[PDB]
């Protein structure tokens, strides 16, 4: 994926 | 006044959440980068798909274009930067040297530079013509959530996760401010108006602060918005009225007046988080992108 579309946990 | 921004076109194609969309400085295009790994390009007026772009190994949290609308650079999870030619399609330049996922990026004014924030929490300045890095400042203690050069290229505003903004000297990689309010979220955006004079900074506590960085003031703030976990785009809207825009996590793109900080439009069809907002260089136009729920692009157009 893109660590954008993740956000922060 | 208020802007009337209604829906115009959705664009689809991306096959997993878009991390970012971006008009070229000449207006006729659109630029959306996306987890699927794919840059796609659509007409800015139409949102007529134009072409795909590929070659990065993983996912894509951003891409931006060079002055003269010619050339795009993107930053992956594959830890590289990729120039390319959008004409042709081509991969003129794989830039490589941060430690982890790369984040953001974007020309200098003069589009010889490229700046870049990455998870390996350091900041890097290269060289377009060469691809080769010429600065790593070891700028914050967590990712860096986001780099822009200000109106001459002089200086680089960047923002993290550790809760700092910071602004270095584009020539000696010297930091030049640090700027952080009364509380310590983590900045999850940040960029210089289009003057120069101000940045606006998002930070994960539903907030966008307008801050003079040369007194170090915050002098406007813009809340209503939902914003705690992503590194969402804000933009200032300057064609018609003085609006800031910016994504929401509650699925809504809004708009604030910006002298006056109300909220002057809400703009609804999204079914994610609208991850990136971007607004037209010359027509009042914005465009809105989604996460992987939605997956799509819509192009809004207003009067004013």
């Amino acid at each position: 994926g893109a660590a954008r579309c993740e956000g922060f946990s | 006044v208020k802007p009337n921004y209604a829906l115009k076109f959705t664009l689809a194609g991306h096959t997993k959440a878009v991390s970012s969309v971006k008009f070229s400085p000449n207006g006729e295009w659109l630029a959306s980068s996306s987890a699927d790994k794919l840059i796609k390009i659509w007409g800015a007026y139409d949102g007529k798909f134009e072409k795909t772009i590929s070659g990065h190994k993983l996912g894509i949290s951003d891409v931006a274009w060079s002055s003269d609308s010619n050339l795009l650079v993107s930053a992956s999870d594959d830890k590289t930067l990729k120039i390319w030619d959008v004409s042709s399609g081509k991969c003129l330049k794989t830039l490589k040297g941060h430690s982890n996922y790369v984040f953001c990026c974007n020309f200098n004014p003069q589009s010889n530079l490229i700046v870049s924030g990455s998870f390996d929490e350091s900041v890097r300045i290269w060289d377009v013509k060469t691809g080769k890095c010429l600065k790593t400042l070891p700028a914050h203690s967590d990712p860096v959530s986001a780099v822009h050069f200000n109106r001459d290229g002089s200086l680089i505003v960047s923002s993290s996760y550790d809760g700092l903004c910071r602004i270095w000297d584009t020539a000696s990689g010297q930091c030049l401010k640090t700027l952080i309010d009364d509380d310590n979220p983590p900045v999850s955006f940040v960029k210089f108006s289009p003057n120069g004079k101000y940045i606006l900074a998002a930070t994960l506590d539903n907030t966008l602060k307008l801050w003079d960085y040369s007194k170090g003031k915050c002098l406007k703030t813009y809340t209503g918005h939902k914003n705690e976990k992503y590194c969402i785009f804000a933009n200032f809207s300057v064609t018609g009225g003085k609006w800031i825009v910016s994504g929401s996590e509650d699925n809504l793109v809004y708009i604030w007046n910006l002298q006056t900080k109300e909220i002057v439009q809400k703009l609804q069809g999204h079914t994610d988080v609208v991850i990136s907002t971007a607004c037209h260089p010359t027509e009042n136009i914005i465009a809105s992108a989604a996460l992987e729920n939605d997956k799509t692009i819509k192009l809004w157009k207003s009067d004013c």
